[PDB]
């Protein structure tokens, strides 16, 4: 009789990451980006959904 | 011993500022390149350098002089440093961290006596032996006075030969060392039978005949003339030693030429 695929993805043990630099990789601590609003005093605020 | 705190601490702003401004010799094109947090973690402090706090550091500077000198042993300067840290962070002031200060730079600096102190053994050689000097008999011997001119290669021996030659007063008796391994300890105190032939034409105890063996190189025409047995003996123990020099040559050679062998047709 007709198949309609479903499809999941389980993934257990494990935290999402969302690196945060530029190539969205890992070349070090002190991570890229950060590095720049290091020594501004500067401010800002976030707000993910 | 302070540079040894200077190396054992304190991992400068004029050679930061010498870099950053890219003035250096070598590699200039160096501090431009690191990432952009160190060249704004290294160009706030050669534009308002931070403050230090060098007590601990002299503090330091003082401990491992002592124990090299020689008081606090090598296994107590951890209750010696925190001893002195604690004095030194109460009465602090600029009181006492510049009285440090001088004596900081100065131990180090004071070092010279100590130097002479080994360079002349003025420690235990000629202020034991000038000391043991003035307990001898009246400078007025009986037979001879050749007495002066041995007594005097006594002082040049324990003067012109660092290495070690203590003179003990290990009790009522005072014996001179021929080297800090000391295995020819002869008695000075029994050299008071040679009182006896200090002027004269088998009585000797080897102690005596070990003095005279030791001083012997160090006398050339002074002990002199053929005044008995000092005179001569000394003069044997000069021959007998060159006999040595030359036979000590003599069998190295002969044993890298190649078992007694040499020590007998040389002995």
């Amino acid at each position: 009789v007709p198949s309609l695929t479903q499809k999941k993805f389980l993934c257990d043990r494990t935290m999402w990451r969302i690196p945060f630099s530029s190539n969205f990789m890992s070349m070090g601590a002190l991570t890229d980006l950060g590095q720049n609003m290091l020594y501004a005093n500067s401010a800002h605020a976030l707000d993910m959904t | 011993p302070a540079m040894l705190a200077a190396l054992q601490s304190q991992p400068d702003w004029a050679a930061a500022m010498d870099r950053i401004l890219a003035l250096t010799t070598r590699n200039p094109e160096a501090f431009r390149q690191q990432p952009q947090a160190n060249r704004f973690s290294a160009i706030l402090e050669a534009v308002v350098p931070s403050r230090t706090n060098p007590t601990h550091e002299k503090v330091l500077a003082i401990v491992n002089a002592l124990t090299e000198s020689k008081a606090i042993r090598k296994d107590e300067a951890g209750l010696i440093y925190n001893a002195l840290l604690e004095r030194v962070a109460r009465y602090n002031s600029t009181n006492v961290q510049a009285n440090l200060d001088r004596l900081t730079t100065d131990v180090r600096e004071a070092v010279a006596q100590r130097e002479r102190f080994m360079h002349d053994t003025n420690l235990g050689s000629q202020v034991a032996l000038n000391a043991f000097l003035s307990t001898l008999p009246a400078n007025v011997p009986r037979g001879q006075e050749d007495y002066v001119s041995f007594i005097s290669a006594l002082r040049l021996l324990v003067a012109e030969v660092p290495q070690s030659e203590v003179y003990q007063s290990g009790p009522d008796y005072f014996f001179q060392t021929s080297r800090q391994g000391l295995q020819t300890v002869n008695l000075t105190q029994a050299f008071k039978n040679l009182q006896g032939m200090w002027g004269v034409r088998s009585l000797l105890t080897p102690n005596t005949r070990l003095l005279l063996l030791l001083i012997a190189p160090f006398t050339n025409s002074s002990t002199i003339s053929r005044d008995s047995y000092l005179g001569h003996l000394i003069t044997l123990y000069r021959e007998a030693i060159g006999q040595t020099q030359v036979d000590e040559q003599t069998f190295q050679e002969i044993t890298s030429v190649s078992d007694t062998g040499s020590l007998e047709a040389t002995l």
